[PDB]
């Protein structure tokens, strides 16, 4: 039996600018098998009101989810996604590297 | 899943051959079936179409034309056993499963040897049987509402190879004749 | 396997009554369906379920209910028998949503404002003509079965207590004794011909059997005449020389 | 002038931890997903709203019966590759259907599965004929193969109804499938390492997903590092490609839509 360990990808949907609202998206992808936890985080604590899409089909047969939050980025605020699945025996905190 | 189109009722001859049409028009489609139905029997599958062109399984073969909504069954090499109804079907997109009204499929036995003949048989304490007609003789059933009249049946004496085609008459009325009865 | 095993293949109902038609396959199919068909029309779908836990309506769901509770079982419930319900019940089975439908045997269904119009049918031979044995050596024994409503009847002939079925030719469809009558008694004929010889052995006896379809024993009678209940009516005829 | 595509997937889980659907089907046009069923809802619903306002009750309730019927087979298909294989414990099955309307008016159509993830039968709708992977999966392969009558359902369903159903899909949802939102692309210079510089081109806003991006000399450069095709989550992808520069030693060149893009 073949797993697959995910792909976790953190970036804002438009160039990032500090005082300047946009969306923190964290891209989890080419996963298998389909259970897994997402949770985006601002300096380590679980953001609250976090939007995500329905699982998601490849024709690898892999998945692939958007979780995504509205935020607006400041110097000081450190933003992470956090995935957990059956491949990682912890959580990966993964940073948002502010472009 | 719109409409469906077969002939009420088709009479061909023992030995012969007959193809029994069947029109559809649909927006989608997922096959076209013939099922074959015996007199109080349950229909049992016969034939499925998709593709266009032509299945043969011995001397029942089934065609297929998409563009122009048409399936056929041929019967080859008729018996009095493929004497039945030939219901037609399609599944349209969503597996909806349309049906025809059914074809009536009449078999005339090959009478050799016709010698029609009206007799009276011994009632139990009056029956007449028109028999060994040949199968070009329609058998009307009279007006006279006190005398009943049998449509006409095919029996096969395999005792002796011999078949032959028979309808009865019947009546109490003490002025009724076997003779002249059967029209 | 058994296939599709429905139940019961003939059935009289009063106006009013319910009644569960009992369908089973043995087959894992997934699909079952229940039909009627009616003179000069298509089978008819009146529900339908994809799968154990589920079930949908047809074409003509009205006057019905069902059930699939288990993949073996799709039961037909009649809730309140009218007489636009008098036709031929079929339940089939199919593997998946595109495969061949296997039939039920079917249920015959009449449906009767008053049971008062129930008649078993009365039943005679009439044995072969000398004319036709001497001009064909052949001999054919008539049998009628007349008088019986609901048209809910199997003939058959037996020889020596063997049924027979070679040289054997029934009316496919009965008669009505009176066609304008819409609960006319029907009647229905049918013929053995066999060779002169086999009538003229005095050791070969003939019985024309008609099961009739009707009442149960625990149906209510208050009418003078007999209770036209199920029942087999039998006449007979020995053969012989002359 | 671009392809469009509509897929079914079917994900089946055996033994699926209490909040875990046992099944789930989804539909996709292009990247677009159209239509959702699992084993907890036992509903089929759309996941488009022109989906939704263009498909009457009757083809929910209808295709509600059918996804039951199909999440019944396929839980029945998981066991018996599970007995096949002598698996206890969970495993999954999937399935993926759909066909390609290509510009020139040309077709593809597919069907496979797989367990555990992996290819398992591969569908050739020409040959008409199943590619086994394993002894398991050629055993299926035989019992598939002898029923000629699904062999033609399958190849009639992938080339005339998958076709059929895509292009009504299309005409239902062209204001989204059929735009385009151009990219917004730039240039950055990044040092990297001290003198060490590095280009990089990005590309934002743009729908469709599809896109090239590279690197060229005044001849394409080697070693492009590229950035995947990413959902901004508006309906829209943003994208990269980097180079880095030789000592004392270019222009990213974009294609999407059917317009070509120069950054010196
Ligand atoms: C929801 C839906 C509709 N139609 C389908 N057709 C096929 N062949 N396969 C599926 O999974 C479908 N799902």
């Amino acid at each position: 039996m073949i797993q697959r360990t995910p792909k976790i990808q953190v970036y804002s949907r438009h160039p990032a600018e500090n005082g300047k609202s946009n969306f923190l998206n964290c891209y989890v992808s080419g996963f298998h098998p389909s259970d897994i936890e997402v949770d985006l985080l601002k300096n380590g604590e679980r953001i609250e009101k976090v939007e995500h899409s329905d699982l998601s089909f490849s024709k690898d047969w892999s998945f692939y989810l958007l979780y995504y939050t509205e935020f607006t980025p400041t110097e000081k605020d450190e933003y992470a996604c956090r995935v957990n699945h059956v491949t990682l025996s912890q959580p990966k905190i993964v940073k948002w590297d502010r472009d | 899943g719109q409409n469906i189109d077969q002939p009420t009722e088709m009479t061909a001859t023992e030995g012969a051959i007959v193809q029994i049409n069947c029109t559809y028009q649909t927006s989608g489609f997922n096959g076209l079936f013939w099922y074959q139905q015996h007199a109080g029997e349950a229909p049992t599958f016969l034939s499925y179409n998709v593709l266009d062109g032509l299945e043969e399984k011995g001397r029942f073969s089934s065609f297929l034309s998409r563009s122009k909504g048409y399936s056929y069954l041929l019967l080859k090499e008729l018996q009095m056993k493929d004497s039945a109804s030939y219901l037609c079907a399609f599944l349209d997109s969503n597996y909806q499963l349309i049906w025809g009204a059914g074809t009536k499929l009449i078999i005339k036995p090959d009478i050799q040897n016709p010698d029609p003949a009206v007799y009276q048989l011994r009632d139990s304490k009056s029956v007449c049987l028109f028999t060994d007609f040949d199968s070009q003789t329609n058998v009307s059933q009279s007006k006279d509402s006190d005398v009943y009249i049998t449509d006409k049946c095919v029996l096969d004496m395999r005792s002796m190879d011999f078949k032959s085609n028979s309808a009865v008459a019947w009546s109490n009325k003490s002025d009724f004749a076997c003779a002249n009865a059967f029209n | 396997n058994a296939g599709v095993t429905q139940t019961p293949k003939f059935q009289v109902l009063k106006t009013g009554q319910s009644m569960t038609l009992q369908c089973a396959q043995d087959m894992n199919h997934n699909y079952m369906y229940w039909y009627r068909q009616d003179p000069g029309m298509g089978l008819r779908l009146i529900y339908y379920s994809a799968s154990e836990g589920t079930t949908d309506k047809g074409e003509v769901p009205n006057g019905y209910n069902v059930s699939r509770s288990t993949t073996e079982d799709f039961p037909l419930r009649l809730l309140s028998a009218a007489p636009s319900q008098t036709s031929v019940y079929f339940c089939a089975s199919s593997n998946r949503e595109y495969s061949p439908l296997h039939f039920g045997n079917g249920t015959r269904l009449t449906v009767t404002e008053d049971l008062n119009k129930v008649f078993p049918p009365e039943v005679a031979v009439f044995e072969p003509s000398e004319a036709e044995i001497s001009h064909t050596q052949k001999a054919t024994l008539v049998c009628l079965a007349t008088g019986f409503y609901p048209d809910h009847v199997e003939l058959s002939w037996w020889v020596n207590g063997k049924e027979v079925h070679s040289g054997v030719c029934t009316d496919p469809q009965p008669l009505k004794e009176q066609p304008a009558l819409n609960d006319s008694r029907y009647a229905l004929s049918s013929r053995l011909r066999v060779s002169a010889t086999f009538w003229q052995d005095p050791r070969n006896h003939f019985r024309c059997q008609v099961q009739f379809y009707g009442l149960s024993e625990n149906d209510e009678w208050t009418q003078d005449r007999a209770k036209p209940v199920t029942q087999i009516v039998s006449a007979e005829a020995w053969g012989r020389a002359d | 002038m671009r392809t469009h595509s509509l897929r079914y997937f079917r994900l089946g889980v055996s033994d699926p931890i209490h909040g875990v659907p046992e099944f789930i089907s989804v539909g996709y046009v292009d990247s677009h997903p159209i239509t959702t069923y699992d084993s907890v809802t036992r509903q089929k619903e759309p996941r488009a709203p022109w989906m939704a306002e263009n498909l009457a009750p009757d083809h929910w309730e209808r295709y509600t019966q059918l996804l039951r019927g199909w999440q019944q087979m396929f839980k029945v298909e998981l066991k018996r590759l599970q007995r096949h294989y002598n698996h206890s414990g969970s495993h999954t099955y999937q399935r993926m259907i759909g066909c390609e309307l290509l510009e020139d008016g040309s077709t593809t159509g597919f069907l496979q599965y797989a367990y555990d993830g992996q290819d398992f039968l591969i569908f050739n709708k020409d040959t008409l004929s199943w590619l086994a992977v394993d002894n398991v999966a050629h055993t299926i392969k035989q019992a598939w193969e002898a029923n000629q009558h699904e062999l033609l359902y399958q190849k009639n369903w992938l080339e005339e109804e998958c076709i059929a159903w895509l292009k009504r899909f299309l005409e239902y949802g062209k204001d989204t499938l059929q735009r385009t939102e151009p990219p917004l692309v730039r240039v950055n210079r990044k040092e990297t390492f001290p003198g060490v510089t590095a280009l990089f081109c990005k590309a934002h806003g743009f729908y469709p997903p599809e896109i090239y991006m590279t690197w060229m000399k005044n001849e394409i450069v080697q070693e492009i590092d590229y950035g995947d095709i990413l959902p901004s989550g508006d309906g829209t992808y943003q994208a990269w490609a980097s180079i880095e520069l030789d000592p004392q030693s270019y222009s990213c060149h974009v294609e999407h839509s059917g317009v070509h893009m120069v950054l010196q």
